[PDB]
């Protein structure tokens, strides 16, 4: 069963930086596409970022270039996201999604919670 | 036309007279600045073509839209000011990049209630009329591109302005199907061909038979290549180069490759695109005979995202032809899938 | 930019009827590519079409996506308390918005 | 192919990447210094040839006559070590350039009797044998063209020096006719097209149609001239070619102007020349259907060195086509004296 | 009649300078080409430069370039050639010859004598 | 460079005969530019053939001047005590020299 667990969410001051990890079972991780979808507390779901097989296309959200980083680990089947220059909206909870942007998403699993403030 | 050039790839410096043709289509493409001729004849054209039965205006190329998407404020009130029961309204445009069947024309009797600068300031919102004029957008279903007009514009000769950031642009004379030539180039030197604009970047190399080696697209026109720009264009076949013909495919020699035909069914409609010969990451193409038919171009991710890895090629020549847009790696016809369906 | 648009903002039924759904496009969708996703608070999404035509695996036959052109509608034939969720709708390609649908909320 | 270039017509400054084209035509031409591939090649290409019944070498382009000028030294040396009855000559050359029947030619197994440095020292003198082996010169009675090979070397891919003095050469391969394509350039930037090689400065401009401007001559060949350098290659019709197709003429149609056909004979026989649309001083030219037809090119100044005032053409196109050599100021073939004989 | 009248000649210091002039009278001086051709005592002629009518050609020999200025006004029928940095091979006598390297010479008159000595 | 050489360098005859010279060529001078110019000891040259056929004006008939191709003749009918000068022979393209013939001598 497709497994996705994520850690490294917890509350950071504003202007700081965070690593976020995704820990993928259950199936072919170097087959498939890889995004991170965040979603505010009580809003709509909004794209982040998107990472090829290859990790060479590598796009990014328009609000977050140059301050996220995304990247990804066949081998062990791992997929990770790195926190830079935080500002106070980005206070989401934030989900390792089996998706595409230019393509439907089969598998989500308990996206963890990030806070910006004091 | 006289300096010293410095070349990495060569080492070395080269000095002399000559010409020099600017990428333009790379690193921040800077700057071609945007403004008409005198405003009388072009708010004149309007109305004056409205009562031919036009309603709506096509943009040759991508930048062309921005011409209007911060002019449409200046006609609406010179209009106003001569109280015409019409309205401009202008949008986003997406590849294809279509193309009319008319265009606009002179009567070059303006509007006798204009003035002559084109900077005024202090815009007063208009109102709306029942009668609506239309610009490049998605509007391909109220009025078709029959009753629309398209390549009436042509680059001032003395439009050319690099530093000014502007570049003046007259209405054409006459009807035309080819693009401005006026900004517009291409060069060779004993290694490579290159056929360049504000959008393309054709690129050809010599490795042991003169071929196409790469090209960059930010735009996809539909005016025909001009063959006063175009470098071997004798004996060319119109159904082997790589670019096709409808797209602004210049007519060379210069644009062949072996095994491969014209791509009339790639993946154009993405806005942009970057062709190389290389392989898609985790792919590999192998030659067979068994392989089907050249069919329409398909992306290696699948509507799940899952990535497809074995191909096949009847009659390719590795490296296999293959896009970079912002959907992943395209290959070309002539590569089908080994064993999906 | 084809961003979407879902109506009604919030919808209000009992157990036992059969409601309907409404994602409008901004134009002209390509080969009918829309996606349906369940949010039942607080979980995460799942996947009811992919495809804008085609039940997704283990959903139950209840859920029926239909609609075509600019217009789509995903509708339960059948009622139950649990399904009282949020629905989003999703077009991919070409070329989608950076963002998902507002999503309806469903109310006894 | 990046870098910044100041531009004194436009008063502005280009920055960019792309294509290049150096003039090395006016302005202390520099460089395309000569040292050939390994000696033992050529030197073994000779008397294999000389057996076959060669007589002698002619030139292709006008600096090739003086690699041969220094290389003879060699040459007679090597050949002398293994005590081959030959010896080399070479000439002095003139326009225009003429061109041989047949080639050189592998045979890739060299003399085994020789060194590997291209500049050793304690060169010794040969003798003279009753077999003489001749290059380009005033020889054109004791052995004609046919008997002298030409065309027979290439520029070497990895032998192109602009700072180091050196060109690397090998023999061809294979017969050929056209010039050789390692070392030639071709452009166009919006109101230029200039086609250019080591010693061809084919410039065309845009007034209203596109035509030839100007052009200078270093040398004279009888090479054609290659169409994968061609700009505007199709549809030319090779009876209004200003420059003749045989003297290297590019197959263009950039290559016109109105009111004159094939320049066939041409003040061609002077060394250099520079082609432009001017009138030669002292003389004017009045358009009327009464003057002669055209013929060969006639000099301004008579025998005597008294200047020719008056002059008719019958349809040119002002301003009349003119020459300038070190002869004085040659008119076009459509223009005749009014009066004088 | 044709008479070519020349004036200048004299002895010089090595190094020095002089000007030489030529007087036409008779025949068109604004129609024909102009030189000056040179004579070792006791050796054959020599060129020493050409001008054209509208004075454009003006080529020089290969012994006295960037030494020898020639000039012709067609006005008054005079032409004038500049001698510079005089050295002591330059002593002969200097023809005025209406003539062309590339043509016969119709008209001599009484060269000038200059002697570069001490 | 098609630098001429004339022969003899002197010739030694008597009033009354008919003399004979000679400019060789290098090689195939064009359309028979020639000329010869006489120079009386001591005055400025005059002009004799065009030419290397055509007598100039002013210049008695006993100058004929001769030959084609790259030999050339100059040979006077009858000798005249004034006669005795230094001729030289001059080619006018192309491309001429940058000097003149040796010249020969006649002496009585």
């Amino acid at each position: 069963q497709v497994q996705l667990v994520e850690s490294g969410g917890g509350l950071v001051k504003p202007g700081g930086s965070l690593r976020l990890s995704c820990a993928a079972s259950g199936f072919t991780f170097s087959d498939y596409y890889m995004s991170w979808i965040r979603q505010a507390p009580g809003k709509g779901l909004e794209w982040v970022s998107y990472i090829s097989t290859g990790s060479s296309h590598t796009d990014y959200a328009d609000s977050v270039k140059g301050r996220f980083t995304i990247s990804r680990d066949n081998t062990k089947n791992s997929l990770y996201l790195q926190l830079n220059s935080l500002r106070d909206e980005d206070t989401a909870v934030y989900y390792c999604a089996s998706g595409y942007r230019f393509s439907y998403v089969s598998y989500w699993g308990q996206g963890t919670l990030v806070t910006v403030s004091s | 036309d006289s300096g010293c050039v410095v070349s990495w790839k060569n080492k070395e410096l080269k000095c002399g007279s000559g010409i020099f043709i600017t990428d333009n289509v790379h690193t921040w493409t800077e700057q071609y600045k945007f403004q008409p001729e005198s405003p009388s004849k072009l708010a004149s054209a309007i109305q004056k073509a409205h009562e031919e039965g036009i309603c709506g205006i096509r943009s040759v190329t991508r930048l062309e839209n921005l011409m209007w998407k911060q002019i449409t404020p200046e006609l609406n009130h010179i209009l106003t000011e001569n109280e015409v029961k019409l309205t401009i309204m202008t949008g986003d445009i997406k590849g294809i990049m279509q193309a009319g069947k008319r265009s606009l024309r002179p009567q070059p009797t303006e509007l006798k209630y204009s003035w002559k600068a084109w900077g005024k300031a202090k815009m007063l919102s208009t109102e709306l009329h029942n009668h609506t004029f239309l610009i490049d957008g998605p509007e391909t279903a109220e009025c078709p591109n029959t009753n629309r007009a398209w390549n009436s514009l042509e680059v001032e000769d003395y439009g050319f302005g690099v530093f000014t950031t502007n570049i003046w642009l007259k209405l054409k004379e006459r009807q035309d199907v080819f693009c401005d030539s006026k900004l517009m180039s291409a060069a060779i030197k004993d290694n490579r061909a290159v056929h360049a604009d504000m959008g393309y970047w054709i690129e050809s190399a010599l490795n042991d038979t003169w071929k196409i080696e790469k090209a960059s697209f930010i735009e996809v026109k539909s005016c025909h290549w001009p063959k006063s720009h175009t470098l071997w264009s004798n004996g060319v076949l119109e159904s082997e180069m790589i670019i096709p013909k409808n797209f602004a495919g210049p007519v060379s020699q210069h644009n062949y490759r072996p095994g491969y035909h014209t791509q009339t069914a790639g993946p154009w409609h993405l806005g942009r695109l970057e062709m190389d010969f290389d392989f898609c990451e985790g792919t590999t193409v192998v030659v067979t005979e068994d392989c089907g038919n050249r069919g329409p171009s398909l992306r290696t991710t699948t509507a799940s995202g899952k990535l497809i890895t074995e191909w096949c090629c009847r009659s390719c020549t590795l490296p296999p032809l293959r896009y970079r847009g912002e959907d992943g790696c395209w290959y070309g016809m002539e590569i089908r899938p080994l064993k999906e369906k | 930019e084809i961003v979407l648009t879902q109506s009604p903002g919030t919808l209000s039924l009992s157990p036992g009827e059969r409601a309907t759904l409404s994602c409008r496009a901004s134009q002209s969708v390509s080969s009918s590519y829309l996606a349906w996703y369940q949010q039942k608070p607080g979980q995460a999404p799942r996947l009811l079409i992919y495809g804008a035509s085609t039940r997704a695996t283990g959903i139950p036959d209840r859920f029926t996506g239909s609609g075509s052109g600019t217009d789509f509608t995903l509708t339960i034939s059948r009622l139950e308390p649990e399904d009282f969720a949020v629905y989003y709708c999703q077009q991919y390609g070409s070329s989608p918005a950076w963002t998902f649908g507002q999503g309806t909320k469903v109310e006894i």
